[PDB]
């Protein structure tokens, strides 16, 4: 177990966001979707193979510790670069390749963030050198690195 | 009543899994899935939250009606196929 | 002796109670059939209407599972650009 | 005239064409010859379900017509004999 506070956090959120009757299990369905909540994306087979390799009960659901386990690991290994970039795709929605403005504010106002229309473009001045006012992918790389 | 029976036997048969299937492989080619992602998720964007049955009632009307003719007919008669084998 | 009258008699209530059943028989398989149909055709509707009901919920459980990674990874990546 | 409708006249009158029926009736059902009718509307709806309740139901009547054994022809005769010699 050598997750960060915030890799344990991800883990138990997704859990809890698709245990829907709080019976602190997680049937086919809804381990799939928890999954995904956490970018990992399987074969009907692959998911239903854990369910029963951990299924100590036979009641075809996987608990929470269980899920941890299994999910933990797969988020140790994930790629650094991988996540920088699924980022950066979801920052420019506009599909650019060039993180402007109304998308830094469209990110603010989207995580409750509250930021003067002044703290974006300094946020921006702070590492799109050089051209122009936005952000490009690379230039991003190395603000998260 | 005895409907129970029979929903029981739909999946005791693997029958649900057949249908289920073929319906979303149909409208999963005809783009239906897609659009639908599309505007919840959309409707999402409101989100914090809102439940289930809130989403549901904005969207489901407007999305059993997309269901291809082509789509809906075929998905009726393997269902109606299903119970007659049975009664 | 010119008893054939009997035979005549005797054949037509034989035919009368037959028809009789045989109407009523007909009359039954055809209302229990017609009424079979009546049950399928109101489940079929019905298993129909649930089958794009399960398929509602799971793109609603796909939309949020899809909703959650991103904003775990623009809140993540946000903030800590935000450093 | 022929005048076999008075005594079809009487027959009814006195109770005599019901009764005789009912136990016509009654015989049929025990000798499962009303199954053998359900069975044979089922045959003919299961060849071809297309055709009408009036097609089917002629073509029914006169094959059921003939399933009536004729030890039951016979008691409905003795019956509807025994009446007229009274």
């Amino acid at each position: 177990s050598e997750l960060l506070e915030e890799q344990k956090q991800e883990i138990y959120e997704a859990f809890s966001l698709f245990d829907m009757n709080n019976d602190g299990f997680l049937d086919y369905h809804e381990l799939k979707v928890a999954m995904k909540a956490l970018g990992f994306e399987l074969p009907k087979r692959e998911i239903l193979d854990l369910i029963d390799e951990y299924d100590s009960e036979g009641r075809h659901l996987m608990k929470y510790d269980d899920f941890y386990i299994v999910m933990g690991e797969k988020i140790l290994k994930r790629d650094p670069l991988d996540e920088i970039k699924r980022a950066f795709q979801l920052f420019d929605d506009d599909h650019t390749g060039k993180i402007s403005i109304k998308n830094l504010r469209r990110v603010a106002k989207e995580l409750g963030e509250t930021l003067t229309d002044e703290e974006l473009r300094a946020m921006i001045e702070e590492f799109d050198l050089d051209g122009d006012g936005e952000i490009n992918e690379n230039e991003f790389i190395a603000i998260c690195t | 009543q005895l409907k129970s029976q029979i929903q029981q036997y739909l999946v005791e048969s693997g029958n649900y899994e057949l249908i289920s299937n073929e319906l979303k492989a149909r409208l999963l080619q005809e783009g239906w899935v897609d659009k639908v992602k599309d505007l919840t998720k959309s409707e999402m964007n409101i989100n914090e939250s809102t439940n289930f049955t809130q989403i549901l009632s904005t969207v489901e009307p407007k999305a059993l009606e997309m269901v291809s003719d082509s789509t809906r007919e075929t998905v009726l008669k393997q269902i109606r196929e299903f119970l007659e084998e049975i009664v | 002796s010119k008893q054939v009258i009997t035979e005549q008699i005797a054949n037509d209530l034989v035919k009368e109670v037959v028809n009789s059943s045989v109407i009523s028989i007909v009359k039954r398989e055809f209302s229990e059939a017609n009424y079979r149909k009546d049950f399928i055709d109101t489940m079929t509707r019905e298993l129909y209407d649930a089958f794009l009901h399960e398929r509602l919920y799971l793109i609603y459980m796909d939309s949020r599972a899809e909703l959650k990674r991103n904003s775990t990874l623009k809140k993540k990546f946000f903030e800590k650009w935000q450093a």
